[PDB]
């Protein structure tokens, strides 16, 4: 459940993502994907190599729903719908994997937004990027 | 374990590091981002916000110590387990520290590491940093398994 | 009102011989701000020397100075010193505190500073 | 987040606990803290001793919570405002600990209640449990 | 792992109440009723679309004699965990890369189950006892991750 | 709502015997299966029982290790292994139902429906 100071943190700093969506989306993906390579057997029609074109896609793709999800953080449940039967129906996908990629996310933003990434932030996210996969599994 | 140029990405990184400060960042942003983990430190007085933890000395001069025993695992990167024998009985046996938390912590100090190294943290030198941070956790968390 | 970025310390020494220099500062949120060291030699271009990120976390040296110089922060005093050993003829210089909001480590070294001090002598020589 | 017939699971499934919540809740806690003794380190204070009545209070207290949270279960947040409160500011209590009195609930109520046991009720009792515990879990 | 007399012995003496061959199923069969994503690792296994499906299933019948087979096992050597079951955790983790904490799912199934058909029989020291062997299980499979 | 046992005649004593019980008219994967047995002139006798899908065994001590039981949850239809059969066994056999009958409890459990039983008798001659 999420605060309304953690709404505010989470919507001022994703907020300054803007056109990066796709770039930053493709970083954490990559992050993942190497950190973590069990997280690969999800993807196993991908070109996984560093800078693929269906990596940056697909990085656009998860970004924009961030996006999404940060302008219905009221109604994530219903913005999310689609994506909760996509990935705990279809996709099967184990809840740690989530855990990984919302860490991966959190690396990034850090890496690129450093005046966004405060202790009170940094915690906001996390908890917005938890209730995220919680939607979602 | 790590790669040879797995190794010098990461003692690269590690000879920027102010080993004291760093350790206070992490161990504050851990108190903030995960609150429960306060509880194991209630002798260290005022955790009631963030800017309260932040500023705890306490909790600065205790991660001063847990950033030391970091470094101490860069240096025995193959015996892990045993170099930390003496935390793992404590944060197991004596603490109860679930080891779930040791976990958060190692990927919170990677959190502040791409923090202050920006694009230099690059997604091939963050998985070396994984590495390690999850080899101290499983040393940690040792007299459990 | 004014942001200051005080530099003391700093003087004549030998060849060999060491120094301390700190920069006191005020009006902005040091613990928001990366702290670095400049110098410039008569006729010279400005060039690095020693800064940390914000709060002091991380440092980057110039590899000039590496070993030779230490960077440090005292978060509570809002003060960042710089210890020289080993000086050397080529140390000779104007040392410049500055500061940068949020400056990531790699960037220390070109990375856009928001502050500048007034800098402060520093003569090395046999002489 | 539950489906509608996950309510549909939870709220026949609860509704047949009735004069045992006390009894259930008591159990449950009492399962908890002897097949994982760290959780008795969040009651320093009580008599935590087999059959203690202050265990049997706290279990009522427990046990009539999830009766709230089940009849409130479409507005959680607001129905378990002042517990959310209580467990993730005041009690510090990690969450790692909500996983076990959830399973030991899951055991108390098949051991007591096995036609209401069944795999796919099972499966929605855990995700309940999981919910109230994501709540109870939250600062807000 | 570490069991005592009305512990080493109140598991063995419970467990010789249950059948082997069908145990496996019923646990099986609700770890991936309740926990859907395991189901992932067992696509060949034909239809697990419902929980009817998955507890009639004849490969979660059969897949579960054998867990259950290596479970029994287990209660053999609980002294010797991590070695009894030193090359499953080597398919486990090294060539399947099942997250542990599924490990600690199944146990805690196995428990659900065995409070289910056994009802006050299954008190709260004797479930304490196999909350200690299914531990001891799990950990000994994630012992190729640590 | 029909349970129909099958299995069971003559037997020589020493032999074995296989008994099932065909039901119908609930969600078998529900239902406790349990034999009872009743001698003439004897009352009504419990032999053995299983939990619902025979996850666990409790059998009473005159008949364990001599008669063993089934799942056939396809079929909705349980079995009763008999072997060593002795001219002491003689009784009508009754299945029984009884929705989610906990074990040990089984000799000792209010029953919901039951069938006709069928004849077993041992004796040479
Ligand atoms: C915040 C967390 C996540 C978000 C917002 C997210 C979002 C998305 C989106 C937007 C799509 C594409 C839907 C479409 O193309 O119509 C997708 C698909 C997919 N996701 Fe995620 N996802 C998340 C976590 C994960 C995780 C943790 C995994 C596995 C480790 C994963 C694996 C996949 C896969 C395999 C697909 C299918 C890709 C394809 O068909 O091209 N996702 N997800
Ligand atoms: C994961 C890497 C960790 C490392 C390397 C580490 C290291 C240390 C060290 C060096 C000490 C000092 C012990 C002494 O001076 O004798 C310590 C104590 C302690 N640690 Fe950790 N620690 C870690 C994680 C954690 C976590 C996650 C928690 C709880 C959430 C925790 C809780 C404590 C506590 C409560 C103490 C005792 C502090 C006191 O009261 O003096 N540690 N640890
Ligand atoms: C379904 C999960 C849980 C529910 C429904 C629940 C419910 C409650 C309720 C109703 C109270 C009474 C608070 C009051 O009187 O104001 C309470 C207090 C408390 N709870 Fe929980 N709780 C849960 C989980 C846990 C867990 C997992 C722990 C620790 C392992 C815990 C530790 C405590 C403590 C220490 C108190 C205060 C007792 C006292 O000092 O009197 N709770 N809880
Ligand atoms: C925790 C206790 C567990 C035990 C004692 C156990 C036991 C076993 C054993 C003995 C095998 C060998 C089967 C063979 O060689 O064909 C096996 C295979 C396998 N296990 Fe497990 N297992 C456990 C947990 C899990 C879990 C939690 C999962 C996934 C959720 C899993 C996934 C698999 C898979 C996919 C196979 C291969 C099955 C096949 O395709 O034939 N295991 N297990």
């Amino acid at each position: 459940v999420l605060s309304p100071a953690d709404k505010t943190n989470v919507k001022a700093a994703w907020g300054k993502v803007g056109a990066h969506a796709g770039e930053y989306g493709a970083e954490a993906l990559e992050r993942m994907f190497l950190s973590f390579p069990t997280t690969k057997t999800y993807f196993p029609h991908f070109d996984l190599s560093h800078g693929s074109a269906q990596v940056k896609g697909h990085g656009k793709k998860v970004a924009d729903a961030l996006t999404n999800a940060v302008a219905h953080v009221d109604d994530m449940p219903n913005a999310l719908s689609a994506l909760s039967d996509l990935h705990a129906h279809k996709l099967r996908v184990d809840p740690v994997n989530f855990k990984l990629l919302s860490h991966c996310l959190l690396v990034t933003l850090a890496a690129h937004l450093p005046a966004e990434f405060t202790p009170a932030v940094h915690a906001s996210l996390d908890k917005f990027l938890a209730s995220v996969s919680t939607v979602l599994t | 374990h790590l790669t040879p140029e797995e190794k010098s990405a990461v003692t690269a990184l590690w000879g920027k590091v102010n080993v004291d400060e760093v350790g206070g960042e992490a161990l504050g942003r851990l108190l903030v981002v995960y609150p429960w983990t306060q509880r194991f430190f209630e002798s260290f007085g005022d955790l009631s916000t963030p800017d309260a933890v932040m500023g705890n000395p306490k909790v600065k001069a205790h991660g001063k110590k847990v950033l030391g025993a970091f470094s101490d695992g860069l240096a025995h990167l193959d015996n892990l387990k045993g170099t930390f024998a003496t935390l793992s009985e404590l944060h197991c046996d004596k603490l109860h520290v679930d080891p779930e938390n040791f976990r958060l912590l190692g990927n919170v100090l990677v959190c502040v590491l791409a923090h202050h190294f920006g694009k230099e943290f690059t997604p091939p030198v963050q998985a070396a940093y994984q590495k390690v941070v999850a080899g101290v956790a499983n040393a940690l968390a040792h007299k459990y398994h | 009102a004014q942001v200051q970025l005080q530099e003391s310390g700093g003087g004549l020494v030998q060849p060999g011989g060491s120094l301390r220099l700190s920069c006191a500062a005020s009006g902005f949120i040091f613990s928001t701000y990366s702290m670095g060291w400049f110098r410039q030699a008569p006729g010279k271009e400005r060039e690095f020397v020693a800064a940390s990120t914000w709060g002091g976390v991380t440092t980057n040296y110039a590899d000039s100075v590496k070993g030779r110089f230490t960077i440090s922060t005292d978060n509570a005093k809002n003060t960042v010193y710089l210890q020289m050993n080993s000086l050397n003829s080529g140390d000779t210089a104007v040392y410049y505190c500055a500061a940068a909001r949020f400056l990531q480590n790699a960037r220390l070294t070109t990375g856009p500073y928001d502050y500048w001090g007034q800098g402060t002598q520093v003569t090395v020589s046999s002489g």
